[PDB]
């Protein structure tokens, strides 16, 4: 029951199919992105980052949430392909000027009060 | 007779009486396929019948325009076509049925 | 059972015998304006801000002291109630000093808020104002007596809650004043509470003076550790 | 009630046709435009000799902020914080305490001039005419930090501009 | 009422001067420190106390609508003087 | 057409909040206490959701109050505690709820001020 | 493949921070994709954190060429929600300064349109007049453009003691300046070639796409909000509404010039009909009292304190208030939850719909024609992005 | 009651009430509520499924003729189970009137795009999607319109912080503009202005 | 203004109008920069009697919207939102530009 209306997919199988299609499109786009934006990363780095972004949301079990995630990923792909994005936008995925924040207890205790 | 309807993209109508009669007959024909107890059907039939009677009773275009209160009979023709299209859509939609769903108890409560 | 039915603005409610009009209005969620009534002090009835109209009664009653009668119909928003509140606010503000920018009560003033909500927006008072000398009741409670509206909350709290009979009123009429009449320190372990219950800037915190305004403060609800009461 | 801007028909008599042909071939309206520019060439330009000549201003003009004093030399500000509450940009920062003589005075009074929108709401809100927007507008700095005013800077502005600020207030306070 | 700290820095009306080990003093090197020289506490302390023949006096800071809100000061205490809470002017009754 | 989704509602991956501000945060759901300086009760009617207090420090220039907490100002208003709990749950925030505290009904009696033999008699009025 | 070109934001013809991504075959425009948001400042959320008086200066900065018209729309919305009424003299002042503002906006629009086209001279002639009107703004409020004069209770201050005479002196010379502008542009064959039959929109399309103002009236639609849904004292002034015939850039230019003339007419009427009286609503729980009262009376001081710290509370409810701003219908959807801060403020700007229709209006045109169409839509991106 | 109080108009109130009754009778399938505000502003609450029919009827009906869409926006009310309130404002030139149509949705439920009914909606629906995250079904080209490229979250939502989560600055080591977690030199100072005394008795809620 | 009369004649001929009659620079006909003080009339609520605020309270007369046709709860002639607009008149001042 729970009486919900879908966006595109009726169960997780169709949602997974759409996820795979979007992943294929991003995988094909990465080399062109590296060429056009004149990025100093490799194609391997770009595809690894695409996989990491996809795996960030691997725990989702709602087909509607997956449909919205695919819609957002398609929005980002359309944005990248048309060059609406600049090199700064593409490089924002890699956080190159962010100092690594530690995760163990002792370093956090040393730096400050935040957990 | 008249040049320059005055609205861009609205051509002057030659023989507007015949066009209006044809359009109103088509509108009534479409309304005939709606359940008789539906409010849309009776309201649209009433207004269409008044407009058709006005068109039939007034051979003069400017006097008919002043009677119809519809602003420059070419616009009356356009509105008749719009009503015909809406009538077909309403036939497909059937909005006279009972309310589809009832909203949550505090959905329209304001403030908060 | 023993409940009696009364009406607040034409709406039925069941109340215990001896319940005041103010509490019955509170049952339906309406707050009667007040200055001298405190639900933890003994009823005084002096401020006269709580006057309300009972249907088919020519005289407004004091809601904080009058017990509801069976079948009564309070009318909290009638013209008579509104005019009573406006007149009482006018008499309250007649001699009040123009002290809001320098008063610590500034954004937390019951007098200010009830003037904005129930009083008029103007003055027709064309006389001079009264001024009274300040009292010194110790290092904790700052005293600016001109601001006093003579609610007598401090006197009732000190006598009944704190157990001290140091506060009182000397003189009578317009010149009546709240104080100790002698140089005395109102020193007790519950003294600072007279700052909270005083509705105006007559009694303020001396350590807190001038440091902050209420709208800029952030509120953190917490517990005290100075003793074992928590 | 309406009029038409482009519903005029041209005359078709031989004289009108010949006049329009002369307009087309001999470029009469273009010479009209040339005449208009030539006319403007011989007018006096509306330029002013800045900085020697200044643009006109008003007593209500909103400029650089200043903190004022009473004629005794005592500051007018009593730290009511109404200016800080009303400021739509949150450009005002105030800290206060009792002075050594028990007076209610500020210990911090900052205006961030790069947050300020120069609306004048603070001088309306001030109940003792302590904070004003003075007449000055030529205070461009070379660094961002010079535009973060503290109480000393604002008191110095008041001391420097009081003569003109009081004369501006005298000319406008009856409209306030 | 200006006065310098042991470091040579002027002390403001507020009383804040950077401490000897405070690095923030570096912001003044090759530049200056803004200090207003007219101390209000000292200037108001020079005004003479006004003697009035009434128990209650009124103050509006002078200038009518150009001063502060009008307030009334009680002058019954003879051990002190009545001080305006807005302007700082002092009032007393003729004593002794 | 309806598809009968079976799982609990969860929208964290769509809100765009960085994960640090989803997992390490604690919200408080409560009816705010009446300000003891006043008698009005109009600010004690609705439920509030607010986040935990984070570090504030002093700006080296001007000595302003600096923060690095983006949720230090966010306050949400709800009709009922259930709505607040549902919002916090679907947004993935750990929450602490406090039951609403109401003043107890008190028996007032003006005449008790003048008791013949009771302790309630007022020594002054 | 079509050539893909960035038009702006750093372009003279852009008229602000617009990134017009254009697909072109030669110089023919195959597709227009306006990318906006380069001036989105998040104004509506900010307005949610302010009181109703603190949110007023935002409406100055929405459309920075029609400041008081933006202020008037917001003030009307708040006054409707407060169930109060501005005094008559305030309403006459509002209409007078709204017409002065319409003059300012129309000068800016026409001269910047001519400057894009290539006729650079009329800009300098008309900006001296704009300067004098800025002086009028400054005398009344102390600010040249972001005045914040119109408030939800009326106006902030009464006019200074010699302003009407100077407004009269300015108004009796402006028609000759309009005449010189028309001599420069109206009958020039080059200007007509650059404007006639460019960006033609039909009445039906203009209505459906959400157009308003001149973009309607150039296509023959007879609609002016001052005539159909009057506000303030617009029902007491007489003026004509210019109407076009062809729906092109040339017709829109003529409409704006004639609108400028009709504004002069309305200003003349407002000057001769200004009544006496107070300038804000005589209700100190909404409008602040005078300073002398604030310094003498206890109630006045309490109300001044509360109005400047907390602000007035607005009874709960939502309104959509619209005015005939110089660029079209300008609206506010204002939602009050009962407190002194607005719960929601949605701003309706005509430039939003006009720019959304720019792609439709540029079909079958070249690059220069697209520049002319952007000029003829009268776009300011403060109101588009907000 | 005369000089400072806004005057009433009962004729327009009656006309709008009658027309609201008209609309409700014609479309019972979708119309849930009809209201006429005190300042004469007709409001019609409907079911989401009836977005396209209602609007179509309202723009096409001879007695309606609301051919122009003033604006379309959304309101976020977190306490409601359906978070978002979709508001359409329509103007009729033939009858010189205005009407407001309101519906509701939540985070995961699409609304039918009304570009077919009104061409003006395109950018309005894009803006609602960008600011609030409400998806519109069958929309021609749905994408962000106001926010920056790659911006995560929806700013207009009540939960979103006023200053957001990231800021921008130019970094010389990478020679480009970078996005980093927001740090503020001065924190925005939250004010508590709401008065503890009730202002409007007419809107008092039952004590539950 | 101040210029040679021959230049004024050339200006008038080129522009086609008498330029001197409507000069665009303000020479001396504008208001003085110093004015007498004003007096400013008070409002209608400045009465000393019969001025109770409850009789001039516009905020307190606002009420929640009137509910028509709650779903939760004869010929019947059709109706419109408002009467049709009257057609506009053609500007007896100047109908055609
Ligand atoms: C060959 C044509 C040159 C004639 C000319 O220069 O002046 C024409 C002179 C300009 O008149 P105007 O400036 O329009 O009238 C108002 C004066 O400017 C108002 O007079 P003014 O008080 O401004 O006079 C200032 C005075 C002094 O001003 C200067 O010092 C300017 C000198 C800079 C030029 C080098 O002007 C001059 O003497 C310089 C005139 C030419 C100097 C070159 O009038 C004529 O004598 C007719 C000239 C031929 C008409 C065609
Ligand atoms: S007690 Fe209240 S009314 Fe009196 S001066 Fe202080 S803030 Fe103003
Ligand atoms: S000091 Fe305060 S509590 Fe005591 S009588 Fe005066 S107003 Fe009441
Ligand atoms: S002028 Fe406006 S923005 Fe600037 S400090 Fe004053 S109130 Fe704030
Ligand atoms: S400047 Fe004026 S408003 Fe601001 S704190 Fe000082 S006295 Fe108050
Ligand atoms: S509260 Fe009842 S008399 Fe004071
Ligand atoms: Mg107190
Ligand atoms: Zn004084």
């Amino acid at each position: 029951g729970t009486s919900v209306k879908p966006i595109f997919s009726r169960d997780m199988n169709e949602a997974k199919r759409r996820v795979r299609e979007l992943y294929r499109a991003w995988y094909r786009e990465v080399p062109n992105t590296v060429h056009l934006f004149q990025l100093d990363i490799s194609v391997k780095q770009g595809r690894d980052k695409v996989r990491e972004m996809f795996m960030k949301n691997a725990h989702v079990t709602d087909p509607r949430v997956v449909d919205l995630l695919v819609i957002k990923g398609k929005m980002e792909l359309e944005e990248t392909i048309n060059v609406w994005k600049q090199r700064t936008h593409i490089m924002r995925f890699f956080h190159e000027t962010e100092a690594p924040r530690p995760t163990d207890f002792l370093s956090k205790f040393y730096v400050g009060h935040d957990p | 007779l008249k040049k320059t309807t005055g609205l861009v993209g609205l051509a002057v109508c030659e023989t507007p009486h015949e066009r209006l009669k044809i359009l109103y007959t088509k509108i009534l024909d479409v309304l005939g396929q709606i359940p008789k107890n539906a409010a849309y059907r009776k309201y649209t039939e009433q207004i269409t019948n008044e407009k058709l009677g006005m068109v039939k009773a007034e051979p003069d275009v400017k006097k008919l325009e002043e009677q119809l209160q519809g602003g420059q009979i070419e616009e009356v023709i356009l509105q008749a076509e719009n009503e015909l299209s809406l009538a077909r859509k309403m036939l497909r939609w059937k909005p006279w049925e009972p309310l589809v769903e009832e909203p949550p108890a505090n959905q329209w409560k304001w403030p908060i | 059972s023993n409940l009696i039915e009364v009406f607040v603005d034409g709406q039925s409610v069941m109340v215990e015998p001896g319940t005041t009009v103010l509490q019955a209005c509170e049952k339906v969620g309406m707050q009667i304006p007040r200055f001298c009534y405190h639900e933890r002090l003994s009823v005084a009835g002096n401020c006269r801000m709580c006057l309300v109209e009972i249907e088919k009664a020519p005289k407004v009653v004091a809601a904080c002291a009058m017990p509801v009668m069976k079948g009564w119909n309070i009318l909290t928003n009638s013209e008579k109630s509104k005019k009573a509140r406006e007149g009482v606010m006018e008499f309250l503000l007649a001699n009040h000093p123009l002290d809001c920018p320098i008063c610590d009560q500034g954004g937390e003033c019951d007098l200010q808020d009830q003037s904005m909500m129930f009083g008029s927006d103007r003055s027709r008072f064309l006389e001079g104002k009264r001024a009274v000398e300040d009292k010194n009741i110790g290092p904790l409670v700052k005293t600016i007596m001109t601001r006093c509206i003579q609610c007598t909350r401090c006197i009732r709290f000190a006598s009944e809650i704190a157990g001290v009979d140091d506060l009182g009123t000397t003189g009578r009429g317009n010149d009546m004043q709240v104080g100790t009449y002698i140089e005395k320190m109102f020193m007790s372990e519950l003294s600072g509470n007279i700052i909270d219950i005083c509705p105006v800037g007559a009694l303020t915190s001396k350590p807190y003076a001038f440091t902050a305004r209420p709208w800029e403060t952030r509120k953190t609800e917490s517990i005290d550790v100075m003793d074992a009461v928590g | 009630t309406y009029k038409f801007v482009n519903m005029r028909e041209p005359s078709m008599d031989m004289k009108s046709v010949t006049d329009r042909a002369a307009q087309t071939l001999l470029w009469t309206e273009l010479v009209r435009g040339l005449g208009m520019t030539l006319s403007y060439l011989f007018r006096e330009p509306a330029t002013i000799n800045y900085p020697f000549e200044k643009g006109p201003l008003s007593p209500r003009f909103r400029g650089e902020h200043a903190l004022r004093r009473y004629p005794s030399g005592e500051e007018r500000c009593i730290a009511c914080k109404l200016c800080e509450a009303v400021c739509p940009a949150q450009a005002i920062t105030i800290e206060a305490e009792p002075r050594a003589d028990g007076s209610r005075r500020t210990t911090r009074y900052d205006i961030d001039m790069t947050k300020c929108i120069y609306c004048g709401f603070c001088q309306e809100a001030c109940p003792v005419d302590a904070i004003v927007e003075g007449p000055n507008f030529e205070f461009s700095t070379e660094t961002h930090e010079e535009l973060l005013y503290n109480k000393e800077k604002l008191l110095n502005n008041g001391d420097k501009w009081e003569a003109e600020i009081a004369a501006n207030i005298q000319a406008d306070y009856l409209y306030r | 009422g200006v006065r310098t700290s042991p470091t040579g820095e002027k002390v403001t009306h507020t009383g804040q001067a950077y401490d000897d080990g405070d690095y923030r003093r570096v912001r003044f090197s090759d530049r200056q420190k803004e200090v207003n020289e007219n101390f209000a506490i000292d200037l108001i302390a020079e005004q003479p106390v006004s003697e009035v023949g009434s128990r209650v006096i009124s103050c509006d800071g002078g200038g009518g609508a150009l001063g502060h809100p009008r307030v009334y000061i009680n002058l019954d205490k003879e051990t002190k003087t009545g001080t305006c809470g807005y302007c700082g002017l002092q009032f007393r009754q003729p004593h002794h | 057409q309806l598809i009968a989704v079976d799982e609990k509602l969860d929208i964290t991956t769509l809100t765009g909040v960085p994960e640090e501000h989803i997992k390490t945060r604690k919200v408080r759901i409560f009816v705010p206490a009446r300000n003891n300086m006043q008698s009005g009760v109009n600010n004690t009617k609705k439920w509030k959701m607010e986040f935990d207090t984070r570090e504030r420090w002093e700006n080296p220039l001007m000595g302003w109050s600096s923060t690095a907490d983006p949720l230090s100002n966010l306050v949400l208003t709800f009709s009922t505690k259930e709505d607040a709990v549902a919002f916090a749950e679907k947004n993935g925030w750990s929450f602490d709820v406090e039951e609403r505290k109401v003043p107890k009904p008190k028996s007032k009696s003006y005449g008790a001020n003048f008791s013949w033999n009771k302790r309630t008699r007022v020594s002054t009025k | 493949s079509n050539l893909t070109l960035n038009f702006g934001p750093q372009h003279p013809a852009a008229h602000g921070v617009l990134r017009l991504v254009m697909e072109l075959s030669g110089e023919m425009v195959r597709k227009c994709d306006p990318h906006i948001g380069l001036l989105h400042r998040g104004t509506e959320k900010l307005i949610e954190y302010k009181t109703y008086l603190q949110a007023l200066p935002y409406f100055d900065r929405l459309d920075y060429v029609s400041m008081m018209c933006n202020e008037q729309a917001y003030s009307l919305a708040v006054e409707k929600l407060l169930n109060i009424q501005p005094p008559p003299r305030a309403q006459w002042i509002r209409v007078l300064f709204g017409e002065i503002t319409r003059l300012l906006n129309h000068i800016m629009a026409v001269t910047t349109h001519a400057l894009d086209i290539g006729a650079m001279t009329p800009f300098f002639w008309m900006f001296e007049e704009r300067e004098k009107m800025f002086e009028f703004y400054e005398r009344v409020s102390g600010a040249r453009m972001h005045a914040a004069y119109i408030r939800p209770g009326g106006v902030h201050q009464d006019l200074p003691l010699g302003l009407l005479d100077d407004i009269y002196e300015f108004s009796k010379n402006f028609s000759f300046r309009i005449d010189e502008l028309e001599e420069m542009l109206t009958n020039n064959r080059i200007w007509r070639n650059r404007t006639v039959d460019i960006g033609v929109v039909t009445a039906e399309d203009a209505l459906n796409y959400g157009f308003s103002g001149v973009m309607l009236r150039g296509s023959g639609i007879q609609w002016d909000l001052r005539k159909t849904q009057p506000y303030d004292v617009y029902d007491q002034v007489e003026f004509d509404v210019p109407i076009g015939s062809r729906g092109d850039c040339y017709d829109r230019y003529l409409c704006r010039v004639e609108e400028m003339r009709q504004s002069l007419r309305i200003i003349s009427q407002c000057l001769n009909k200004m009544p006496p009286g107070e300038i804000k609503v005589d209700d100190a729980k909404v409008s602040p009292p005078k300073r002398a009262e604030m310094k003498t009376s206890m109630e006045s001081l309490i109300h001044h304190f509360k109005l400047y710290t907390e602000g007035y509370q607005v009874p709960p409810g939502a309104t959509y208030t619209a005015i005939e701003a110089p660029k079209g219908e300008f609206g506010v959807y204002l939602v009050s939850d009962g407190s002194s801060r607005p719960y929601r403020c949605k701003i309706k700007a005509p430039g939003f719909a006009h720019l959304a229709g720019l792609d439709k209006m540029s079909k079958g045109h070249m690059l220069a024609d697209v520049v002319a169409i952007i000029g003829t839509q009268d776009i300011v991106f403060g109101e588009v992005d907000r | 009651t005369r000089p400072t109080i806004r005057p009433r108009n009962d004729v327009v109130h009656k006309q709008l009430s009658a027309f609201g009754q008209y609309v409700a009778e014609i479309l019972p399938k979708y119309v849930q509520q009809v209201q006429v505000s005190c300042f004469n502003e007709l409001e019609i609450f409907i079911h989401p499924d009836g977005v396209i029919p209602v609007l179509t009827f309202l723009r096409d009906h001879t007695n309606a003729q609301f051919k122009s869409l003033a604006d379309l926006t959304a309101v976020d009310v977190p306490t409601r189970q359906n978070r978002f309130e979709i508001v359409y404002n329509l103007l009729s030139l033939r009858f010189n009137s205005r009407i407001r149509v309101k519906t509701y949705t939540d985070e995961l439920t699409p609304i039918e795009s009304s570009v077919t009914v009104y061409k003006a909606a395109n950018w309005y629906e894009r803006e609602i999607w960008d600011m609030f995250g409400v998806f519109f079904a069958n929309h021609p080209d749905l994408r962000r319109i106001l926010t920056d490229y790659g911006f995560e979250g929806h700013p207009f939502r009540k939960d979103f912080p006023l200053s957001g989560y990231v800021e921008l600055r130019y970094d010389d080591e990478v020679k480009r503009v970078v996005a980093e977690p927001v740090e503020l030199a001065q924190e925005f100072r939250k004010f508590d202005l709401n008065s503890p005394w009730e202002a409007f008795p007419a809107y008092r809620q039952p004590p539950e | 203004a101040s210029a040679t009369r021959v230049i004024q004649l050339l200006r008038n001929w080129a522009s086609g109008r008498d330029l001197q009659a409507k000069l665009q620079l303000r020479y001396q006909e504008i208001s003085k920069r110093t004015q007498p003080p004003p007096k400013l009339p008070v409002g209608p609520s400045h009465k000393l009697s019969n001025n109770y605020y409850c009789t001039r309270d516009g905020r307190r007369e606002a009420m929640p919207p009137s509910i028509v046709m709650s779903s939760q709860k004869t010929e019947k002639k059709a109706v419109t939102p408002a009467p049709p607009i009257k057609r506009w008149e053609l500007s007896k001042d100047q109908p055609y530009l």
